[PDB]
């Protein structure tokens, strides 16, 4: 459906 | 004393760069780190930049700025919604699937605009900034916040001044989460944030490519806690301008929408170069407009979004399972799992919504409980459908014996996890019912209660499946 769905506040890795 | 802060942050950097401590050492390490972070924080004067007046006073300027740069400002207005914070309220009836909100790329704060900003020189030299797009976005936000005439000033001045991510929890609010699964990710967040603050405070104060940063003057722990919390609660993945890759971004105006259950109805329109949001449902005039953020767990909503979402249909709890190398059948089980695409040891989830276990977990449990003969027969087969597709399907057991073994294991393991919690389900409900609790305390107690409700559902589901396959074996004629 959506070619580029946007997840609000998508979880990312913060372990540098 | 700037030289004292530099010495305290050097000490903080070293502490938060130690290896992970063993089992049962995590809480005391967190307390060790909180002690030093708080001593630094109480020696500093909060956020380096503050805005006089009320948060709502700045929303008109946000709407005007958004409108002048091509965004939608018609049909909704910014309103305070009590414990959900501010949000959008429809001014007129909005039909489901109607396009009502759009935000051109020029309004966004991205890793790309970070690169072309005053942070650019330091970005090109710092290894962490180049690797961590979310950290780069946090410093982009801090740099523009400290800039008097930033293009994004109308957006930054309407952002919250604090959040309910666990970074803001008091010690005893985190203590409510002792013996939960979620607390380990809380520990990690605190240690990561403290390490990053100490590292970058040293860099900003010493690196020559940071000499012109607006943060060399003032850069407090509260600044960095605010920046990373802003990013983790609001950041998004979007395609790059050509669409060949993806990037992280803050999306003004649209990110004022609060969350409800549903499906994602926001997507990037590359042809018109703008984010676009269609109505998740019919919203009548005067009703709050909600979107669906994503299929995240309540641990993720608490830790990364700073709220607990009641009746989260996607809620789940993490469980770690693996084959032991002490298992005399380790090699065969590892080979079957590899064929299935499953690691020998990994983190699975137990789900609130039926079924409590995914196809991946069911497949793992079946292989873990296979006899030597079942493993040999499985490896001898070569139908592509049998690598994983049937192996994870409830209606295609290896054997009724295998089912009884795996459900017995899962029942016992979920029961074991329940026994390790410091409180029971009804003790939690009594706290929530009879105690006056802060917002953050309620989030913590609801979170630990939710974990146990999922585990008890898994216990009962494993038990009824164990009983069912035991019955099928008993009813089989001799
Ligand atoms: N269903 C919900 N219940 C409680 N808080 C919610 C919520 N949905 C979103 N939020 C809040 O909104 C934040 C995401 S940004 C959404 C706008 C925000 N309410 C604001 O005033 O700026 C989250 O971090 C959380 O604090």
């Amino acid at each position: 459906t959506l070619k580029y769905p946007i997840e609000a506040g998508i979880v990312t890795n913060w372990d540098d | 004393s700037p030289k004292e802060i530099l010495n305290l942050t050097s000490e903080l950097l070293q502490k938060c760069s130690s290896p992970a401590p063993g089992p049962g050492k995590e809480w005391e390490e967190y307390v060790q780190i909180r002690t030093l972070v708080e001593k630094i924080r109480k020696k500093q004067k909060g956020l380096s930049v503050t805005f006089d007046g009320k948060r709502e006073d700045y929303f008109p300027d946000l709407m005007k700025w958004a409108s002048e740069n091509g965004a939608s400002v018609e049909g909704f207005e910014m309103v305070n919604f009590k414990e959900e914070g501010f949000g959008l309220r429809a001014t007129r009836d909005i039909k489901a699937e109607e396009l009502f909100l759009w935000v051109p790329r020029k309004l966004l704060m991205t890793v790309e605009s970070a690169k072309n900003s005053v942070l650019g020189p330091l970005y090109s030299q710092d290894r962490i900034l180049q690797a961590m797009g979310n950290i780069a976005l946090a410093f982009h936000l801090l740099c523009e916040r400290a800039s008097p005439n930033s293009f994004w000033q109308p957006y930054i001045q309407t952002l919250p001044s604090e959040y309910d991510t666990p970074l803001y929890f008091e010690e005893d609010e985190v203590r409510y989460l002792q013996s939960t699964q979620a607390i380990h990710d809380v520990f990690s967040q605190y240690k990561n944030t403290a390490r990053q603050y100490a590292y970058f405070y040293k860099v900003i104060q010493t690196h020559p490519h940071a000499n012109k940063l607006p943060l060399k003057d003032s850069f407090t722990y509260e600044d960095y806690r605010w920046a990373v919390s802003s990013v983790m609660t609001r950041q998004n993945q979007i395609p790059t301008e050509d669409g060949s890759r993806v990037t992280l971004a803050l999306i003004p105006l649209w990110d004022m929408c609060n969350h409800t259950n549903g499906l994602i109805t926001t997507g990037y329109n590359l042809e018109d170069d703008r984010c676009e949001c269609v109505a998740l449902q019919d919203f009548r005039a005067g009703e709050q407009i909600y979107i669906f953020y994503g299929t995240r767990s309540n641990a993720e909503f608490v830790i990364h979004s700073g709220f607990f979402f009641d009746n989260n249909s996607h809620d789940r709890v993490k469980i770690k399972l693996g084959v032991s190398k002490s298992d005399r059948l380790y090699a065969m089980k590892a080979e079957v799992l590899a064929r299935a695409g499953i690691p020998t040891s990994s983190v699975f989830a137990l789900h609130f919504t039926e079924p409590p276990i995914s196809a991946q977990l069911l497949a793992f449990l079946r292989v873990f409980c296979m006899t030597e003969e079942e493993l040999k027969e499985h490896l001898l087969g070569d139908s592509a459908i049998d690598r994983i597709f049937t192996l994870g399907n409830s209606e295609f057991p290896v054997s009724w014996d295998n089912e009884v073994k795996l459900w017995t294991f899962l029942e016992d393991r979920a029961s074991l996890l329940l026994k390790t919690y410091k409180t029971t389900i009804e003790e939690d409900k009594s706290v929530l019912k009879n105690h006056d609790l802060s917002v953050r305390a309620k989030m913590a107690i609801k979170l630990r209660l939710g974990e146990k409700e999922i585990l008890e559902k898994a216990v009962k589901s494993a038990a009824v499946n164990r009983e069912y396959y035991r019955q099928q074996m008993e009813e089989k004629a001799p």
